[PDB]
RNA sequence: AUCUGUUUGGUGGGAAACUCAAAGAGUGCUAUGGUAUGGUGACGGAGUGCGCUGGUCAAGAGUGUAAAAGCUUU
RNA sequence: GCGAUGAUCACCCAUGGGUGGGUACAAAUGGCAGUCUGACAAGU
RNA sequence: GAGUCCCAUAACCUUUGUACCCAGUGAGAAA
């Protein structure tokens, strides 16, 4: 309907990390047909959980707001989720590890006293964690050994990162110098692709759910798609309304790309541009 | 549900019952029920009270269906004799309406009745 | 009246048949609205009434019938060519238009064709128009059998047969009450009807 | 048919020119020509009040 | 009273003008031989011989469509095949005009939610055979979801204040697209605190929100004050 | 309720009026500002050099229409939905729109001038 | 996924299964909003697999009430059980597209292995399958669907107002129009029957004035005879015996079809009188305040002239025609009676004691002048 | 009336069709392969073993606690 | 030992009659109100 | 040759017999 569920005043500063979570509490039991839950990192030193009363299933017939809040002593600067068991990770002046049970961070795994600017957890090997820190380096973690794993230092500064959700060990680097970077987790001695085409700093990356394009988000105030394989943009969205685009995601469906520009707007787009979304008979689809 | 359903408690009954003896010393209350039918099939009425209590109740439970046609507000007093006694007049009645005027020096009483009998019902 | 007699109610009318009444193909679709309908259901004490009044046009239409026989009757015995040759009903609002049997048989035969057709005829005289052809007998069989401007023919040619048969029965006394003379009237009119209906205005 | 306009042709008249019937009654300003379709009917004054429009 | 009228047929389908000299807007009649509201009526000899069959005058005092009709209204949806879904069939007065209007081949579905509105409105629907009458509240359409399917004009003479919402919802559910959306807004009864304008206004930008697109309105003044008809398509694709 | 376009807002912020204050000190009652969808997009469609415009648009006390057409055209948007239906004013500076909406009768217009709002198709000021 | 769909309709319950998916975030586009309406796109979504018809029109009123009021009735429970696969509770339910969402919970309170979706997608996949309706069915069902719809309408919509035929003011009305008719045709015919007869002999007119007791006296009289024991249903028998010996008037045929002629008044003449009782007891159960107050014949024709027993109440006290002192014994008959008429429409199943009272009132005040 | 002289009213392309073509609009019809039959002896059927689904019980573990109980558990 | 559940509001004589205007019903061998034309046609 | 199936199976007028008259209002009424 594109339209709110729900508002919050969250924060006081900049929001500078969101995520989604299915909390696994050991005392209560999540109501995942009826509440959604985002989680949220600031730089007021705050990490909010919240819930969202959701229209989807009409099963039931409830406390929406803030069920818990955790709470750093210096700011928080990125969050992700682990994709099962109640873990998140917030990066900031230092990135820790948290569970929705504790208020307090498990474990502290930095490499240096070097802070950290973003964060992806893996969706596949959901225990590999990657961030992007400030000193033009990406580092990778592992849970397992509960470690940093490796790190590069690459020239400019890596503004964000993302998983392909189809070969897990694969992940694609946003920075900016104005391309990206097909990284394999084996080996970074070397990008296993370029993509080249922008013009100012990338500002985020996405991977389509197929695993087989990526969009791309930079500060020319510009999105463009990208087939996996080749290095260059398949595609350029721009609009005179559009300023400076900082966010884009991919959608679930692998065919609409959700950008977030800087003077307020969230913009559904195509992935395929010329391609309608009715049901086809056999004939136009043949 | 009864049938004289939309009752009124009690200060929405004394903010009625002030009204209709005010519309009365305005010669804006036509009083009695086959008045109140006359003055509603008529169209010239704002609202109608039926008292809920006299001897049948059916006696002017017709008006409801008249009300419900063209779309007038009808409220249930308690006391038909409380209803006389603010009518004015030396007998109980059971049903009186307040017709419609324009040069009138209270509509704005009778419009704030008006509006919360019709939230009541 | 006769199906309600019958049934009466609907799962009434879901568990009986009939044939007698409602000739073989409204079967199918009383019984679909029978099974759903917009009706209500009846109680007991006023299908009764139903029921009355149902047997009582029953026996109207009973009446009905044996008054035209006995109407059918009496003309037969009163002015049978006329029977013979025009019907039984439509020579009877003859005789009953024109009041007597003699004073229908001493009118010429142009006024027993426009005898029904008086307003028609006497409008479009008094205003110089065209008089009407058919009146009363318009509903003889002879003049139905008829098609186009022939029908205005044949109700000429049977005034004229119906002119000489009618005051034959009334002014007999010899008569014999068996339908001779309107039955060679008949004969007369029918083969007429028969040449002028063989010809055709179509070009061959 | 004609042979009915023949009959009706003068109170269609009467209906055309309706503003000039009573000199206070001061119509608004149509033309009606007569219609191709019409129907010539009589009002029904119900048994339910008397005296008024009766 | 005794007086004699020529029946002609408007511009719209299924309702005439009796020109005499005040000229009547007039329906024809479902069900001849009687007066629904003590209406008068006109009983015309049309060409086996000829049969009388009758017609009933309009009230627009009685009647916000009639009002809406004969202020000049340049599309009604309701046509002499269709299905109208009536919303607030307060009693048999124009649910019968509709009716009639509509025809023996289309269908009313007449909501009411009070009950001896509701005992008139089936006694009446048994002598106008195209009326289903519903006894139902409007505001749950789901409760008579099962008796109604597929209408192409809805016609709303609610007098509540969530007017636009029963609206919405019975078109969704029940209305085609590109069908017909008549509405009848009072304005003292929706709020009485703004002006008649103001709550117009709303309303109409409550209908485009739920995605009715307006065509046209009229304001029905010398039958009605503050009163207003709307007359939407349901475009359910693209206003724009 | 007012109706607010592009260049009401820009001179708003060059003569430093509040919008909902202005509002209420020029008419001594109690306003509320609507930003149409239109009028929405030609403030964003001005480019990075607005950005204090578009984001003191985006105030939560100046509610917003929501106009259902295509294009972006303020001064069409703001006539129709003006002479539909005469509950509005109309606060502009476009010479244009100001010779339209006071050429449509029963519609007052405000306007910035000097250091304040001014008010003149409504006829109950003081 | 939105994996079944289930569309309850009036003649039975549907179960569909969901083919393919419609677009979830391009739901409100053009293109998606009008494959709905186009047939030709809307069976690539959905398929029948299942239609569970009902018993008739008592299991459809039912289902009606059942599916009005949010329940799941126990044909709901066959074909559900009969359609939907044994899913988990606690992981990956089925999922069952409905239209009501209140409905919903009584299907997981006896399915917890499904949950029900309706939003906006189920939504409008419903009114797709209600847009098309008889076209998706491809044949399988007796009984036209709005056929059964308008008779499930009228069946719900009498169910909900208690719509009682006994307190049915239309027979009445009926009863006693046709009453009229009668009256002036037993009088017309038996008028024709002493006409036929009156040239038999022409003073059974004169000593036998009404019109049912000439005529069965004269369905077996037929002679001269004399035995006058048989004929005084005897002053007047007498008197008749012996204008039968001075006979001063004038067949066979002609007297056995006025025989029939009586024959037939006589039949309209006793179904007359069962017609009269059946209406008193008809307004005895109908309006009993008002046949208490001014009788049953008085009060059927108040209420035909009225049209209805609702016209009669609604109508106003001074605007009733009933039927000096003598000139306002008629208005406060008149006022008395419109209040009788209001206490016997509304009530619900009315008593007499109030008939009883206006009637002790209105005699008083009569007995007063 | 070999009076009158005003008014009102009238006077002062087509046809055929069980023809031949060119186009437009609307409506009807399950109008149904989201990647086409259960199977080129390369196959099918039967049975077995693995795999899968559901509830129940038991065990583990977390959480909670004086002990619990309860709740959670890919 | 009152009342809104409703008070009140054509011609002639020293309760009864005389004289007629409208209402419905029925009747009328009462009225309008007067029963078309008249010698060719079809075919070969 | 020729306008009925469109109520001459009818309509209206006149006369003669049978039963009546010549609604709204809205606070008074009685002493
Ligand atoms: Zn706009």
């Amino acid at each position: 309907t594109r339209e709110e569920f729900v508002s919050f005043k969250a924060h006081y500063g900049l929001v500078t990390g969101l995520c989604v979570t299915q909390p696994r509490f050991h005392d209560k039991k999540p109501d995942l047909k009826s509440q959604n839950f985002m989680l949220s990192c600031s730089d007021d030193k705050t990490v909010k959980l919240w819930s969202i009363n959701v229209d989807d299933y009409s099963n039931k017939n409830n406390e929406e707001g803030l069920i818990r809040t955790f709470d750093g002593e210096s700011a928080f600067q990125g969050i992700d989720s682990h994709r099962e068991n109640s873990t998140f990770a917030t990066g900031g002046a230092k990135i820790h590890l948290w569970d929705v049970n504790r208020l307090k961070p498990v474990s502290d795994l930095s490499w240096g006293a070097d802070n950290i600017t973003s964060l992806k957890f893996n969706q596949n090997e959901t225990d590999i964690l990657a961030s992007t820190g400030s000193d033009n380096s990406i580092v990778l973690y592992d849970l397992r050994t509960n470690s940093p794993t490796q790190k590069i230092v690459q020239t400019m500064r890596t503004n964000a990162i993302c998983w392909n959700p189809m070969e897990a060990f694969n992940f694609v680097t946003a920075n900016e110098d104005h391309n990206a970077y097909y990284y394999d987790m084996r080996n970074l001695s070397r990008s296993l692709n370029v993509f080249k085409d922008h013009v100012s700093a990338v500002m985020d990356v996405d991977f389509s759910p197929t695993g087989d394009e990526i969009v791309t988000g930079s500060y020319d105030k510009s999105i463009r798609i990208y087939k996996t394989n080749h290095g260059h943009s398949r595609e350029i969205y721009h609009t005179k309304r559009m300023q400076h685009v900082f966010q884009v995601k991919y959608s679930m469906d692998s065919k609409y790309i959700i950008s977030g520009s800087d003077d307020g707007n969230v913009r559904l787009w195509r992935s395929k541009a010329w391609e309608r979304s009715n049901v086809k008979t056999t004939r136009e689809k043949n | 549900n009864p049938k004289a359903f939309p009752l009124a408690d009690a200060a929405l009954t004394q903010q009625i019952l002030d009204v209709v003896q005010q519309a009365a010393n305005l010669r804006q209350l036509k009083k009695g029920a086959n008045e109140a039918t006359k003055t509603l099939n008529r169209g010239i009425s704002e609202f109608i009270i039926m008292a809920a209590d006299c001897e049948p109740i059916e006696i002017l439970l017709h008006l409801p269906l008249l009300c419900e046609d063209k779309n007038v507000p009808y409220v249930f007093v308690p006391s038909r004799v409380a209803l006389g006694r603010a009518c004015g007049v030396s007998r109980p009645v059971i049903a009186a309406s307040i017709t419609t005027n324009d040069a009138s020096a209270i509509k704005t009483q009778i419009y704030a009745v008006k509006d919360k009998i019709e939230t009541l019902l | 009246a006769r199906i309600i007699l019958t049934m009466g109610i609907r799962s009434k009318a879901s568990e009986t048949d009939l044939s007698e009444i409602l000739p073989e193909e409204i079967e199918e679709r009383v019984k679909t609205a029978a099974e759903v309908s917009m009706g209500t259901e009846i109680t007991q004490t006023d299908l009764d009434n139903i029921n009355a009044l149902a047997e009582q046009i029953v026996e109207f239409a009973a009446y009905r019938e044996q008054l035209s026989n006995y109407l059918s009757a009496r003309m037969k015995a009163i002015a049978p060519n006329l029977t013979q040759l025009v019907g039984e009903l439509v020579g009877a609002r003859l005789i009953a238009h024109s009041g007597s049997l003699i004073s229908l048989a001493k009118s010429p035969a142009s006024t027993i064709q426009i005898l029904g057709a008086e307003k028609a005829l006497f409008r479009a005289l008094k205003t110089k128009h065209d008089t009407p052809k058919y009146g009363l007998l318009y509903h003889a069989s002879l003049v139905g059998q008829a098609t186009g401007k022939n029908k205005g023919k044949i109700a000429r040619v049977l005034a004229a047969k119906a002119a000489v048969s009618l005051r034959y029965d009334a002014l007999a006394e010899d008569r014999d009450d068996s339908g001779d003379i309107g039955l060679e009237s008949r004969a007369k009119v029918e083969n007429r009807l028969s040449q002028l209906e063989g010809r055709d205005l179509r070009t061959t | 048919d004609d042979n009915m306009r023949r009959e009706v042709q003068r109170d269609l008249l009467l209906i055309k020119h309706r503003a000039a019937l009573d000199p206070k009654r001061h119509y608004k300003k149509q033309r009606w020509e007569v219609p191709e379709r019409f129907a010539i009917g009589t009002i029904i004054e119900d048994k339910s009040e008397f005296y008024s429009s009766r | 009273g005794g007086a004699k009228v020529v029946i002609e047929p408007h511009r719209h389908a299924g309702v005439y003008i009796a020109r005499g000299k005040e000229d009547l807007l007039v329906t024809k009649n479902m069900a001849p031989g009687e007066s629904v509201y003590g209406e008068k009526r006109i009983s015309v000899e049309e060409p086996v011989p000829p049969t009388k069959v009758e017609y009933r005058v309009w009230n627009p005092f009685r009647s916000k469509l009639a009002a809406g009709i004969m202020g000049g209204l340049d599309e009604l949806f309701i046509a002499p095949g269709k299905k109208v879904l009536y919303l607030g069939a307060a009693s048999g007065t124009s649910v019968s005009h509709v009716s009639d209007v509509v025809g023996p081949e289309g269908v009313v579905y007449a909501v009411e939610f009070s009950h001896r509105p509701g005992r008139e409105l089936i006694s009446m629907a048994k002598k106008r055979p195209n009326i289903i009458p519903i006894i139902e509240d409007a505001r749950h359409p789901q409760k008579y979801r099962m008796l109604i399917g597929m209408v192409d004009c809805v016609f709303a003479d609610v007098a509540q204040p969530d007017q636009a919402r029963i609206i919405a919802l019975n078109s969704h559910m029940f209305l085609k697209d590109q069908g017909g959306v008549v509405i009848s807004i009072k304005a003292n009864c929706i709020d009485s605190t703004v002006d008649a304008e103001t709550v117009f206004a709303r309303e109409v930008q409550k209908l485009r929100e739920e995605r009715i697109k307006p065509l046209e309105q009229l304001t029905l003044e010398p039958y009605e004050r503050d009163h207003c008809i709307v007359v939407g398509r349901y475009m359910r694709s693209g206003l724009k | 309720q007012v109706l607010i376009d592009t260049n009401f807002i820009n001179f708003s912020i060059q003569k430093k009026v509040d919008i909902v204050r202005g509002m209420m000190d020029c008419l001594l009652a109690k306003c509320n500002p609507l930003i149409t969808d239109c009028v929405m997009a030609e403030l964003e469609k001005l480019g990075p050099k607005y950005r204090i415009a578009l984001k003191l648009a985006r105030d939560p006390r100046i509610k917003r229409l929501s106009c259902s057409h295509k294009g972006t055209y303020a001064d069409d948007c703001l006539v129709h939905r003006v002479l539909q239906h005469k509950c509005y004013i109309v606060a502009t500076n476009d010479a244009g729109l100001k010779q339209r909406i006071r050429k449509i009768p029963g519609i007052p217009l405000m306007s910035v001038g000097g250091h304040a709002y001014v008010i003149e198709k409504l006829p109950d000021v003081f | 996924p939105i994996e079944y769909l289930l569309f309850e309709e009036p003649t039975g319950y549907a179960v569909f299964k969901v083919k393919l998916q419609q677009d979830d975030i391009g739901s409100r586009l053009k293109e998606v909003q009008e494959q709905i309406n186009d047939f030709g796109a809307f069976t690539k979504l959905i398929e029948l697999v299942s239609f569970a018809p009902f018993k008739g029109a008592a299991e459809a009123l039912e289902n009606a009430n059942d599916i009005s009021e949010g329940l799941v009735s126990e044909s709901l429970k066959a074909i559900l059980d009969l359609n939907l696969p044994k899913a988990s509770s606690k992981k990956k339910n089925i999922t069952l597209a409905i239209s009501d969402k209140n409905l919903g919970p009584s299907i997981k309170e006896e399915f917890p292995y499904v949950d029900c979706i309706s939003n906006e997608l189920a939504q409008d996949l419903i009114r797709g399958v209600r847009l098309h309706g008889e076209k998706l069915f491809k044949g399988l069902q007796s009984g036209d669907l709005e056929r059964a719809q308008l008779g499930l309408g009228h069946a719900y919509s009498r169910a909900k107002v208690k719509f009682s035929v006994q307190k049915n003011d239309n027979h009445i009305i009926q009863a006693i129009a046709l009453l009229d008719q009668l009256d002036k045709d037993i009088n017309t015919f038996a008028m024709r029957v002493k006409e036929w007869y009156g040239w038999h002999f022409p003073e059974l007119a004169k000593l036998v004035p009404d019109n049912y007791t000439f005529a069965k006296l004269v369905l077996f009289i037929k002679d001269k005879a004399d035995d006058s024991l048989h004929d005084l249903a005897n002053e007047d028998s007498g008197i008749a015996q012996r204008v039968i010996d001075n006979a001063r008037i004038s067949s066979e045929t002609d007297m056995e079809n006025v025989c029939v002629f009586a024959q037939r008044v006589a039949s309209l003449a006793d179904y007359r009188r069962q017609l009269y009782d059946y209406l008193c007891e008809k307004m005895h159960t109908v309006a009993p305040n008002l046949s208490e107050l001014i009788g049953e014949v008085i009060g059927a024709r108040l209420i035909s002239h009225a049209g209805s027993l609702t016209n009669l109440s609604k109508q106003a006290a001074s605007t009733v025609q009933i039927l000096k002192n003598k000139g306002r014994i008629s208005r406060y008959l008149a006022n008395k009676c419109s209040m009788a008429s209001r206490i016997d429409n509304y009530s619900e199943e009315p008593s007499n004691v109030f008939g009883s009272v206006l009637k002790k009132q209105v005699e008083q005040r009569l007995e007063f002048y």
